[PDB]
């Protein structure tokens, strides 16, 4: 799996790759790994599938009751919180990575890590297998003040080239703009990703 | 096992061989993998046949006691749920592999679930021992909104890849068609291998074997 | 007539006739005083005797270093009481190796004494408390009642005849701070007295004295060690 | 796997005089090739006429005498007396036994006054077998004073021998050439060397150097 | 209704009466008079704190508290019971933050103790709490917040509160102020007024005058008011009267 | 909770509670079953107080399993925790025995938990009395269960309002080699001697059990029966 | 009815109130405190010749230093006689040391107002019983008093059971601190005597004397008449 | 956690007069990869009180959360009671080896910087309870690298000036970004003196590779 957020003006960008395995063996090739979270909040899943699908079940159910109690859109750092303390209460016993971005009117756009049980807001963020082999392309090509468009440019961008390196990453990128307005879903076909050396 | 779904253009397919080995010997040549949740959803076992049999048992009984306070037709979905909270809170252990099909008022739906509580939502699917021979079929003549005699066509071909490719399955290909009117249960659809035929001659005389005691007791 | 039976019966005019009837142990355990100068906390009280025979019963406990009590009502509740402060002290010291500070110690009974006030089948405990404690803030003067409210005193004297102890330490309340130990601890001594009958004066039988303070740590003073307080008293 | 366990090194001694017990120990804290410390002495007053030495892992060693620290004031609060040399001997026995599933990986030696005020030195293992001794060594260089201590405390070995019984003065000798030794051979004995004297006027606390190395 | 019908929370009285929560609001009436003022950039609060004793200490029984760093509460009625709530309603806020990583909001927390209180208005296994408090909070977000919630675990948003023996007469005179478009600082003078007047020097013995405020000149933080501004309060607060 | 029962018995030996849980029986809304040669009919009136109720949304003929079906009479928020719970029972069954569970198995499982209101601490009998029906072995059941938690197999009976009447009215109207369609219009009938108005196919309820399992019969079936009377 | 934890308008709960009521019902008991040693008498109160005078052991051995005179409920005394005894042998074991009469006599004081009905695991009833500690410790010859309210004390003389008011006022006028124990026994067995309706005998009650370098004994009945024919 | 994730490697802490200071890293390992060079491992506990923090970074955010609201709590009490910088690591000891003691430990090695009542104070905690006070302290490989400096000046002058201390520890901080392959050129500067705790950063320590042209 590659998975990716970047932080904008007004909201986020999010993409994922679409491969889901078991050992070499492709199982399903056009999975979409943004899951939401809220209207207006997501989270892109990575690691065990089982485990990844189970927090994101349990903090989509409990977002949705604090949201109904505070009268109120949960805030994306509340999201956050919620997926990472699941997460480090069951370190031990889970080993999915859920990454966490979306939109606020406290905050806007924010993007957060929650790898093991910790927390951290970044400017963009990446994680999954793939996401080994870009870390010298992100850190080369992410620039600050980047548009939506330029966001989703790099998002496609980093994680077709994760794709094409990493076995267990592959098929299509789904793309996922959360904004005041509302959110957008894109998705880039494996006849439409953008080309790199591949020799 | 080689079990499979498919998602036509008025419905869901569910194929399955008959086939239970117990370490490299045939125990039934016809078992029934396809089974019943609620009339318009069915699902297919594959892995250890007690917990694919209770598993799919249990969820069916949930599924009555759900419709029945409910008043209306199951979703899809629900079994989808109800099945995959109960085998991730047993990690794994409980090793059943299925794959739900099957139609409610948000039309035709088709899913895999793996014993670690995993699932997708998918047009074709394929799982058990066979599943890369079925896998193959499907990728390779697979195209959406395909007539019900052209989904049944590819699903019994998606089967029997599996049946004689895989020494885990055989047997015969039973088969499930699901439309907004309800189910139709295909067994035995499709007999890859022909009436098995031998010069049997085992016929023993009365008495060649040797008793040393009998008692008769009348009933 | 039917309000009286259980602390979790609220009587029409809004009150709860448990928790003034376990009241009323307090008022009938003998006089005690408390009352404290810019560096102690004294406790001052009268040891009531069963007969002539018999000793006079113990009313000053020791709590830690820093926190020392007085008790008046059920002797039993005292001991429940005592054991959960000087418990509550121990975790302190083992988990933040710092003395319990008193108001904190103080709150926790207010706390721990409340939940029995609330709850069916379950009492208010029958004993009223004078806390001595030195800490960061100085000496402290406190009072536990049966009602699990508490409160923060100059000086103070719960039991029978207290209202007589409580004038003394309302006339004298002005010398008290700048007081040095001898005069802090006859001041309390005259308070206890004036609660004892016309005919009856102190004694090294019948008074006890616990001192904490900036440099000496909780010490209970009962017959002889009494003995150089008593030697000052003059009068009435 | 984690290993609840770490070796901090230190040597504990202790000898029982006629009207006296001292209890000594180096001030260094160790673990692997480190010193994490050089003031971290093994000495622990716990009446005025009881001291312990705690020596092994110091997680434990800190517990442990918090415990011990904690139980001497519930009883206080209970007896309305101090307790005696040997209640703390016996109760210390049964919370090293409370942990004999997962023991307090600590080498305890107490030392102190009994009721005719007399010396008397108390030796445990980390489990709670415990008994009276004359005197006693514990923790890394215990090995290496033992037979010293046998030997000239104990006149182990010396025939046509004036057993003369040692005074505060030539034990005070006697431990401040030991711990040289035993700073000169034991990598986790050294930097400096504190000694605790009980006696019925009560504790005194001496600290002389050992090698910085 | 003396008649079996007013011994438990968990028996309706024929006219479909919770007796019991009826009998714990009556010993908040007896007690001594709070009051909470909401204004154009904060809460600010004030106690008739009688003083029972000249014994006492000043500052013994604090009726205001601080049931976390941007909430304040202001109690009234039997002080265990309302000491018991505040450690609740602190247990509230530090649960929110463990759980959501940012500061309760007000009327979240004003909901979530409303329903401490309600539940022990149903059983006769428990008692109600003889008790009625204040909320006051604080936050560019949300604004300046006050809440009131009483034993029968009714929660709701107040502009200007009073509860107590004075209730009435109170909100009779913070009614006349024009709170909305006030600061603070201005406000603390008003409610120092208002609790002298509310007070009975007749019937009451001495009181002590306890003033909290949270509000965008204490940077959103449950205060104390200074006893430089405190002192300025009295002085006009007796003064008035006159 | 309450650890002790709140159904006593009286000097003269009497359940008094049991006794005053008939009485809510009693005055409920009347319910009759009729076990005719090949099926089973259940029948109730279900008249609501205005026209302002849709009468399509709630139901007092209820669905247990494929084959069993049930009505009442008293009151109807404790009919729900039975029906519930039956519906559970009849799951455990079919989860063990993977059979259709018995009509005398179904009705002495729910009868136990009916008796354990009676007993059990700090809770009143339920105010309700089930008639239950239902085919296995190829013929029909008609049961009745009371708050006591007693059982009776029935051949025709009647629940409720004017129950005393309609009991007598069964025993001599009808008799053996009923066919459901004729034990269909004997239900209605029976229900007819204390409907108090028109009686229309949206205030009686009718539920048939046959070799085709339990099912509720539609508006459009009870307005034809109702076209014959 | 009401709570077992009710309490009445005068502060005290009406539960203990009734506890000591049912002291006033047992068997007359005796304790004197003396300097060399604590002696223990009570009156057996048998009611039949068939009765084995043995079998009513009213005067109990704690320890070898501690003994203990009970009047009252006997059955409910047999609870608290072994939380006493068992007290002693953990004590024993956790310190190699002995307790003092006071620490024994708190221990089981612990266990008065452990009674009650709602959130409890379980007496339903206080203990209708009163006790005298007798034994000998660090501090000497110690005699201490406790009864259902948890409230212990120590005494130099004092007198438990149906005749508590006279033979006290009795002990009264004949106690000195510096009496023998000898005269201790003495004007136990002649304050017995007075207060009982049977006559006295070897056979008819209990003595129990503890004194320092003799440990805890009981009087025999050859004992008990030596004291008699005195 | 029997199995850290994200680790910080040395803390380094040393006294002055007049106060503690306490440097560390702003990097978050995964192994050997740099995952997150930009994380602080500093955190001012209260007014007297600072910790910095090597290995697990979310059991780090855990003890960060469990000691902020604990300060929280006292403050609403507000009786004139605070927790010393050593009742903060007389708790942390307590957490550390009841959690060990548990089979379950908080994968930490932490250093506590202090200054309450005109003295410094600066204590060690391990994961296992091992808890000691010492003028210098260096964890991690730290105790290998930056310990033996910290020591050999604290041996020719044993009282620092806060300036001297602060170029002490600038020193150290290069050492270890040349010789610790954990490391990163990007840490913090946490200093505790009378007027209170004062967190710097992101501070980067000049180097020199001229040994490149040997
Ligand atoms: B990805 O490669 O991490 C992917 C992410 C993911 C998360 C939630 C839901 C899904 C699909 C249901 C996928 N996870 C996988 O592909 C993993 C295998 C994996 C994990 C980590 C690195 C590489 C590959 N798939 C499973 O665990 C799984 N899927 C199907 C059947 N059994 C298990
Ligand atoms: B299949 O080959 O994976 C098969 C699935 C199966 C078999 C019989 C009935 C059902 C109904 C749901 C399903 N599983 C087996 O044949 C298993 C062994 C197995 C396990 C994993 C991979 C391949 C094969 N066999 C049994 O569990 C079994 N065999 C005979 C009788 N009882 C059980």
């Amino acid at each position: 799996t590659t998975i990716m957020a970047v932080e904008f003006d007004g909201g986020v960008v999010m993409g994922s790759d679409s491969r889901v395995s078991a050992g070499e063996a492709v199982v399903n090739r056009v999975f979409d790994k943004l899951s939401p979270l809220h209207e207006r909040i997501y989270c892109a899943l990575s690691g065990s599938a089982a485990d990844a699908q189970a927090v994101a079940d349990m903090a989509a159910y409990q977002l949705e009751l604090h949201g109904i109690e505070l009268e109120e859109p949960p805030l994306v750092l509340a999201a956050a919180n919620v997926v990472r303390n699941i997460s480090y209460k069951y370190r031990e016993d889970l080993s999915a990575h859920l990454m966490v971005a979306g939109w606020d009117q406290r905050e806007g756009g924010q993007v957060y890590g929650t790898l093991g049980g910790m927390l951290t807001r970044q400017p963009f963020a990446i994680g999954g297998s793939g996401s080994t082999f870009i870390y010298g392309y992100v850190d080369a090509a992410y620039k600050p003040g980047m548009s939506p468009e330029e966001c989703r440019r790099f998002t496609t961008d980093a994680i077709a080239l994760a794709m094409s390196r990493d076995g267990s990453s592959g098929g299509v990128i789904y793309l996922v703009t959360i904004t005041a307005a509302g959110v957008d879903h894109r998705v880039i076909l494996g006849n439409e990703l953008p080309k790199f050396y591949d020799e | 096992t080689t079990i499979a779904g498919l998602v036509f253009q008025d419905g869901v397919i569910l194929g399955a061989d008959t086939r239970a080995t117990n370490d490299s010997v045939v125990a039934d040549k016809s078992c029934e993998k396809i089974h019943f949740i609620a009339p318009k959803i069915y699902c297919c076992g594959a892995g250890v046949a007690a917990d694919a049999e209770m598993t799919t048992r249990m969820v069916a009984s949930k599924m009555e006691l759900h419709a029945l306070s409910t008043g209306r037709e199951p979703r899809v979905a629900t079994v989808t749920r109800i099945l995959r909270q109960t085998l991730f809170r047993y990690q794994g252990h409980v090793g059943a592999s299925l794959i739900v099909g099957g139609v409610d008022l948000t039309g035709p739906q088709l899913y895999g679930v793996h014993p670690h509580g995993s699932y997708s939502r998918l047009p074709f699917t394929a799982l058990g021992s066979g599943q890369d021979a079925a896998l193959a079929v499907l990728e390779d003549r697979f195209q959406p909104n395909m007539t019900l005699e052209a989904a049944q066509g590819l699903l019994v071909e998606a089967v029997t890849a599996g049946i004689l490719g895989d020494l885990g399955s055989g047997g015969n290909v039973d088969a499930c068609v699901i439309t907004k009117t309800g189910a139709k249960l295909l067994r035995t659809l499709s007999s890859p291998t022909e009436p098995v035929k031998r010069s049997g001659r085992y016929h023993f005389v009365p008495g060649t074997t040797a008793v040393l005691t009998q008692t008769v007791k009348p009933l | 007539n039917q309000y009286d039976n259980d602390v979790t019966v609220w009587s029409p005019q809004g009150r709860i006739h448990q928790i003034e009837y376990a009241m009323e142990a307090v008022k009938q355990g003998s006089a005690t005083v408390g009352l404290k100068s810019k560096t102690h906390a004294v406790l001052v009280a009268l040891k009531r005797a069963q007969s002539e025979l018999a000793a006079h019963q113990k009313k000053i406990l020791h709590v830690d270093n820093h926190i020392g009590i007085s008790i008046a009502g059920l002797t039993a509740d005292a001991r429940l009481l005592c054991n959960f402060m000087r418990q509550e002290c121990l975790d302190s010291r083992f988990v933040f190796d710092r003395p319990l500070p008193v108001s904190r110690l103080v709150s926790l009974i207010g706390s721990k004494t409340q939940i029995p006030t609330q709850r069916y089948g379950r009492r208010p405990y029958g004993v009223g408390l004078l806390i001595a404690g030195y800490d960061d803030m100085g000496p402290h003067i406190f009072q536990t009642c049966p009602s699990a409210n508490y409160f923060d005193c100059r000086a103070m004297s719960i039991g029978a005849r207290s209202q007589s102890a409580r004038t003394y330490l309302e006339r004298h309340m002005s010398e008290f701070m700048e007081c040095n130990l001898n005069e802090l601890v006859k001041h309390g001594l005259r308070a206890l007295r004036e609660t004892l009958p016309a005919e009856q004066d102190l004694t090294t039988k019948n008074v006890s004295i616990g001192i904490v303070g900036k440099d000496l740590e909780f010490t209970i003073y009962d017959d002889d060690d009494v003995s150089p307080f008593l030697e000052g008293l003059e009068e009435r | 796997r984690f290993s609840p366990y770490v070796f901090n090194g230190g040597t504990i001694l202790a000898i029982a005089g006629e009207d006296f017990a001292i209890v000594a120990s180096d001030t260094r804290l160790s673990e692997g090739f480190s010193i994490h410390t050089r003031d971290s002495p093994k000495c622990y007053k716990l009446t005025d006429k009881t001291v312990i030495g705690c020596s092994g892992f110091h997680g434990d060693c800190l517990t442990l005498t918090k415990i011990i620290e904690a139980r001497l004031k519930m009883y206080k609060h209970s007896n309305n007396k101090a307790m005696t040399t040997g209640a703390i001997a016996a109760m210390l026995s049964t919370i090293l036994y409370s942990r004999r599933f997962f023991p307090y990986y600590v080498y305890n030696i107490i030392g102190g006054l009994d009721e005719e005020g007399k010396g008397a030195v108390y030796s445990f293992d980390p489990v709670g077998s415990y008994q009276r001794d004359s005197f006693k060594a514990g923790g890394s260089a215990s090995a290496m004073l033992q037979p010293l201590l046998d030997n000239q405390v104990g006149f182990k070995n010396m025939q046509n021998v004036e057993h003369v019984p040692l005074s505060l003065d030539r034990a005070m000798r006697l431990v401040k050439d030991v711990f040289i030794s035993a700073a000169e051979r034991d990598v986790y004995t050294g930097d400096a060397l504190r000694i605790c004297i009980v006696t019925k006027e009560g504790i005194r606390e001496e600290t002389v150097s050992l090698r910085k190395d | 209704i003396g008649t079996g019908y007013d011994l438990s929370a968990s028996t309706f009285s024929p006219d479909g009466r919770v007796f019991q929560v009826e009998y714990a609001m009556k010993a908040v009436e007896n007690s001594s008079t709070a009051i909470g003022i909401r204004c154009k950039d904060g809460v600010v609060f004030g106690v008739e704190k009688l003083v029972l004793s000249k014994l006492y200490e000043e500052g013994s029984n604090k009726r205001l508290f601080n049931v976390d760093r941007h909430v304040g509460m202001a109690v009234a009625g039997l002080l265990a019971d309302a000491r018991s709530l505040a450690d609740i309603a602190r247990e509230e806020a530090s649960n929110f933050r463990s759980n959501f990583g940012y500061n309760i909001p007000l009327k979240h927390l004003a909901d979530r103790v409303a329903m401490y209180v309600h539940a022990y208005t149903l059983y006769s296994a428990v008692r109600p709490f003889g008790c009625s408090f204040m909320l006051g909070s604080y936050s560019v977000n949300d604004g300046a917040q006050l809440y009131m919630i009483d034993p029968s675990g009714v929660s709701y948003g107040y502009w200007g509160c009073a509860i107590g023996k004075a209730r009435q007469a109170a909100k009779t005179e913070i009614e006349k102020l024009q709170m909305k478009e006030m600061t603070c600082r201005d406000i603390v003078k008003e409610v120092a007024k208002i609790i002298y007047i509310v007070h009975d020097e007749v019937k009451d013995k001495a009181f002590e005058l306890e003033l909290s405020w949270v509000g965008e000149l204490t940077n959103g933080r449950h205060e104390i008011v200074p006893k430089d501004i405190r002192e300025e309060a009295e002085k006009y607060a007796k003064e008035s009267l006159k | 909770g309450y650890s002790f029962s709140l159904t006593t018995f009286s000097p003269s030996g009497k359940l008094v509670q049991i006794e005053y849980a008939l009485a809510a029986v009693a005055g409920g809304a009347p319910s009759v079953g009729i076990k005719a040669a090949n099926g089973v009919v259940l029948a109730t009136e279900k008249k609501q107080k205005s026209i302002l109720y849709d009468e399509r949304s709630v139901h007092k003929v209820e669905p247990i399993t494929k084959h069993i079906g049930l009505v009442y009479s008293g009151m109807g928020p404790d009919y729900r925790v039975l029906v519930h719970r039956a519906r559970k029972l009849a799951q455990q069954y079919y989860l063990v025995y993977q059979e259709p569970i018995p009509t005398a198995q179904l009705v002495q499982r729910v009868a136990s938990v009916m008796q354990e209101y009676t007993q059990s601490g700090g809770v009143r009998p339920f105010g309700v009395s089930l008639l239950i029906c239902g085919w296995n072995e190829g013929r029909p059941y008609l049961f009745q269960s009371d708050p006591s938690g007693a059982y009776f197999a029935w051949k025709a009976t009647a629940m409720g309002k004017n129950y005393v009447n309609g009991k007598t009215f069964l025993e001599k109207r009808y008799n053996e080699d009923l066919e459901l369609e004729d034990a269909i219009h004997t239900a209605i009938l029976t229900l007819k001697e204390s409907f108090e108005g028109q009686m229309t196919e949206d205030n009686i309820e009718v539920g048939i059990c046959n070799e085709a399992g339990f099912r509720r019969l539609t508006p459009t079936e009870v307005k034809d029966y109702l076209a014959a009377i | 009815d009401r709570g077992v934890n009710t309490f009445s308008p005068e502060g005290r709960l009406f539960q203990v109130e009734y506890a000591i009521e049912a002291i006033k019902l047992g068997s007359t008991a005796i304790g004197i405190q003396t300097s060399e040693g604590v002696c223990l008498a009570v009156e057996k109160r048998i009611t039949s010749p068939l009765m084995e005078p043995s079998s009513i052991e009213k005067i109990v051995e704690i320890d070898a230093h501690i003994g203990c005179a009970m009047s009252g409920l006997i059955a409910d005394a047999k609870t608290l006689i072994d939380k006493a005894r068992v007290e002693t042998q953990n004590h024993w074991f956790t310190y190699n040391e002995t307790m003092t009469v006071e620490s024994v006599t708190q221990a089981v004081s612990n266990l008065a107002l452990q009674f009650g009905e709602e959130d409890a695991d379980a007496m339903s009833r206080p203990f209708g019983v009163a006790l005298l500690f007798g034994g000998v410790d660090e501090k000497g010859p110690q005699l201490f008093h406790m009864d259902p309210s948890g409230t212990f004390v120590q005494c130099d003389a004092r007198a438990i059971g149906s005749a508590s008011e006279g033979a006290q006022s009795s002990l009264q006028e004949v106690y000195h601190k510096s009496m023998t124990l000898k005269e201790a026994i003495k004007s136990s067995l002649i304050i017995l005597k007075q207060v009982m309706e049977e006559k006295l005998n070897a056979t008819n009650i209990e003595l129990a004397t503890v004194q320092p370098g003799q440990n805890f004994h009981m009087f025999t009945k050859e004992e008990l008449e030596e004291v008699i024919k005195d | 956690t029997q199995n850290p994730m994200v680790t910080g490697t040395s803390v380094l802490g040393v006294k002055f007069e007049g106060g503690v200071v306490i440097a560390a890293d702003m990097l978050g390992s995964y192994g050997s990869l740099a995952r997150f060079r930009n994380i602080s491992r500093i955190m001012r506990v209260n007014n007297s009180t600072m910790l910095g923090a090597s290995g697990d970074y979310a059991d780090f955010q855990y003890l960060k959360q469990v000691l902020g609201q604990m300060v929280i709590d006292e403050e609403l009490l507000g009786d004139g009671h605070s927790y010393s910088p050593r009742a903060i690591h007389s708790w942390l000891t307590r957490a550390m080896y009841s959690r060990r003691s548990k089979m379950n430990p908080l994968w930490n090695t932490m250093v506590i910087g202090g200054y309450a009542d005109g003295e410094s104070f600066l204590g060690y905690v391990d994961m296992l309870g091992v808890a000691y006070e010492a003028p210098s302290l260096a964890t991690g490989y730290g105790a290998y690298l930056a310990q033996p400096l910290l020591r050999e000046v604290l041996e020719k002058q044993p009282v620092l000036s806060q300036t001297e201390a602060r170029d002490l520890v600038e020193r150290c901080m290069r050492v270890l970004y040349y010789r610790d392959a954990r490391s990163y050129n990007r840490f913090q500067i946490a200093t505790v003196t009378e007027k209170g705790v004062e967190i710097e950063g992101p501070l980067s320590t000049e180097t020199n590779w001229d040994i490149a042209h040997m």
